[PDB]
RNA sequence: GCGGGGUGGAGCAGUCAGGUAGCUCGUCGGGCUCAUAACCCGAAGGUCGUAGGUUCAAAUCCUGCCCCCGCAA
RNA sequence: ACCGCAAGGUUGAAACUCAAAGGAAUUGACGGGGACCCGCACAAGCGGUGGAGCAUGUGGUUUAAUUCGAAGCAACGCGAAGAACCUUACCAAAUCUUGACAUCCUUUGACAACUCUAGAGAUAGAGCCUUCCGGACAAAGUGACAGGUGGUGCAUGGUUGUCGUCAGCUCGUGUCGUGAGAUGUUGGGUUAAGUCCCGCAACGAGCGCAACCCUUAAGCUUAGUUGCCAUCAUUAAGUUGGGCACUCUAAGUUGACUGCCGGUGACAAACCGGAGGAAGGUGGGGAUGACGUCAAAUCAUCAUGCCCCUUAUGAUUUGGGCUACACACGUGCUACAAUGGACAAUACAAAGGGCAGCGAAACCGCGAGGUCAAGCAAAUCCCAUAAAGUUGUUCUCAGUUCGGAUUGUAGUCUGCAACUCGACUACAUGAAGCUGGAAUCGCUAGUAAUCGUAGAUCAGCAUGCUACGGUGAAUACGUUCC
RNA sequence: GGAGGUAUG
């Protein structure tokens, strides 16, 4: 695929792409970009960098399999599932971080995520504890 | 009741509204097409034996 | 497994329409005409070895061309037949026909007329077996690339059903440049109803 | 006549000491299944035999009555 | 009877009952047996159903009837691509009995249309004067006869579904085996494929696979109207003067074949990668469905054997019913809202239909729609403004300006007439529902998802069916599990 | 490459 054309990054398309309704990429890419606008009025700053500092905090490292009774066991995740896993949890629990406009929902996520906060993290932590919980079985 | 009601539809009938198509050999109502007069039985038959032009199984 | 009839799935690549004419409004009269011609000929039909007949309109005429291989039943010995058709038909249409008759040698090589006979023979009772057996016998005399023949019911007044097929040759259905002659026809036997289904494949060639 | 009991369909707690009627099996609908059973998810089903009082509150205490079980007679 | 402390051992029948029990091997099927392979089968993902209301179909009960059929996958928005009447097969009432319909004899005859009385209507009854064009129309007596959506789909033909587009099923000759049977059709390797090669008591062939077929994707030849508008002037507007360059249309052609380069590999097939090229590894999508299984479906498309009714199981009209309603199941629609609702302006499609039918404009009506009336049998005109989208403003998290069920009133169109029982509109009302338990479905790309449009049936009625385009993903680690 | 022991119908 391509960059975007105001900021020139893959990940902010692959994030339009998942944000998408219905192949709605205008709706989503108007919210997308007002809430690059927001996180910079608030926490002023570039927007790809407070966004890859995001990612970079909750896109994991491990993962788990089940298998067999079921063993979960642990696996390391490969490099393009990080950024997917990243970029869908980070649209998911900002679905449900529950308030008026889904960019103001994104841009509290992403600054959380930067401040290594966030219901994303949260969920990163939970697969590395499981996984490491789970480590025997590898 | 077939060939009763045969006569029947292709009798005038005391106002337009009780009209009815049904397949002219194959005295059926359902599935007529009234370019045709045929139902969609007799029209496979028809136009695989060829006895119908234009027609041709299509994609 | 519930194939089609392959004359329906090759009309309009290599065999065309028996009908040939046009009519941008009015099929629901012509049609029922073509239909109630190919009724009206059970006269010949009924013994005259008839294959098929294509249909022609104009303005003026109506041009018919019928095919068989025992045409001086149809024609008597100089028109006498062909008049008397022309009278009653034409009364029944209402337009001026002109027909056509054509022969079509080799009759023991054409599907239509090979179920007929089988059909005429399994009315006087004869033995399915015999009678797929023969046919495909002089078709392959006669230099057929391929035959196949079925027939399908309550044979030798058995108390339930059957279907039986013989073959010699190649019947390559899912060609489509091939143009196998299918036919079909039924025997109203004193048991019930044999239907009898036949193949030829005489070889290969194109409309063009 | 004396003595015990009567709580959804069955069997049992709860009555002694009054405080929103509970347990197992069952019944009904839906699921799984080729179908049935098991199993999973839900829901009904109980004026606590009845009629009176006391109480803010009665299965519970008191009264009266109709049955059930033994003993007897 | 004998032995044994005993448990029990040795010896050892019959009555009666069955027509088989049995052994070795062959073919298949099965396996909670094994190896390999594949498939939206899992898995990684996206969105849903089951929760609510509504539409629809089915079961069950009722009813005079709720016609008949389909009932694991492979019945259940299925027959029905159209239940107000007809259709309609069912029920009630009323009616007919060579009959609503066909073939025959004869009287005949050309015919009747169209009025009026009565009837609910079928119907009779008065007319009206219908005119041999021997065939033809029209009746009439006639017995032969018709008629049957009546039974059997386990007597059937034909048509179809499914296992399954899975890749398998067979045969001729030869050989092995007493024989059933085997080989071939197995093995190595590969392939989407019993696809190809190699080997091998097999050699070949056929039905299947594949290609020929259609469509879509690039180009070229011809042609240039109703289609196009670079060149120029013009006009609101490619419209009109002009050009047919471009697009497009549609006939012929080219094109793609592992065809070529390298590497791998038994050097073979084949695989991996590359070039070129619009496209590359059956390009994508269809059409095409082997032998046969399911005594699968259909006797209500039709045809048909046998059976049955024939002054009635046949036939005619009117009215009812197929639309019921304590409940259960299936398929879908609308939503449970801010990625949104309302209002305003503005933009880009495709595939299709159209003659007594498509109905532009103007006008009236808030709107359903109505009057007039242009063009149009099509690349002309109409259907027909595409909607989502974009740009703004507002509403600011609420059972809400969400949702739009239900009911009330008043109206519009169709029709012989919308109570049962059509759609639609305006107003009023404003229910359930805050994303659904156990379970479970679809989908691997221009797909899923979502937004509109068109058409057959059709007077009128579509959330259904069939078809079209617009926007447009997520993921596939991989085969351990179902 | 083959042999031997080691829930219902
Ligand atoms: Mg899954
Ligand atoms: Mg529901
Ligand atoms: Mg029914
Ligand atoms: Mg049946
Ligand atoms: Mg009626
Ligand atoms: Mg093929
Ligand atoms: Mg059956
Ligand atoms: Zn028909």
């Amino acid at each position: 695929v391509l960059p975007d054309p105001i900021h020139n990054s893959k990940l902010v398309t692959k994030l339009i792409n998942k944000i998408m309704l219905d192949g709605k990429r205008g709706t989503a890419q108007r919210i997308l970009y007002s809430a690059f606008d927001l996180v910079e009025q608030r926490s002023g700053r570039d927007a790809l960098e407070v966004f890859e500092e995001a990612i970079n905090n909750i896109m994991p490292v491990l993962e788990v399999k089940a298998r067999r009774s079921n063993y979960q066991v642990p696996v390391e995740v490969r490099p393009e599932r990080r950024t997917t896993l990243g970029l869908r949890w980070l649209v998911n629990y900002a679905r449900l971080r529950g308030e008026k406009t889904m960019e103001d929902r994104l841009a509290n996520e992403i600054l959380d995520a930067a401040n290594n906060t966030g219901g994303a993290v949260k969920k990163r932590e939970d697969t590395h504890k499981m996984a490491e919980a789970n480590k025997a079985f590898a | 009741a077939k060939t009763s009601m045969v006569a029947k539809q292709q009798k005038k009938q005391k106002y337009a509204v009780r009209e009815y198509t049904r397949c002219e050999r194959c005295g059926r109502p359902h599935s007529v097409y009234r370019k045709f007069k045929l139902c969609r039985i007799c029209f496979r038959e028809l136009a695989y034996k060829g006895q119908i032009p234009g027609v041709r199984k299509s994609w | 497994g519930q194939k089609i009839n392959p004359i329906g799935l090759r009309v309009g690549i290599i065999r065309d329409w028996e009908a040939k004419w046009y009519a941008e409004k009015d099929f629901a009269s012509l049609l029922h005409e073509d239909l109630k011609i190919r009724k009206f000929i059970d006269n010949e039909l009924k013994e005259a070895s008839v294959s098929h007949v294509e249909i022609e309109r104009a303005a003026n005429r109506i041009n018919i061309a019928i095919h068989t291989g025992k045409p001086g039943m149809v024609i008597g010995k100089g028109g006498s037949e062909i008049e008397k058709l022309r009278n009653k038909l034409n009364a029944l249409t209402d337009k001026k026909v002109h027909i056509n008759v054509i022969e079509i040698k080799k009759v023991d090589l054409d599907a239509r007329l090979v179920a007929e006979n089988i059909a005429r023979q399994l009315e006087n009772r004869a033995s399915f077996r015999r009678v797929q057996k023969q046919a495909i016998t002089r078709a392959m005399k006669l230099g057929a690339k391929g035959i196949k023949t079925q027939v399908s019911g309550r044979l030798g007044g058995a108390d339930i059903a059957r279907a039986e097929q013989y073959s010699e040759g190649t019947v390559p259905l899912h060609t489509l440049r091939a143009d196998i002659d299918y036919a079909h026809a039924e025997a109203d036997t004193t048991y019930g109803k044999l239907g009898v289904k036949v193949w030829i494949y005489r070889g290969e060639v194109l409309p063009t």
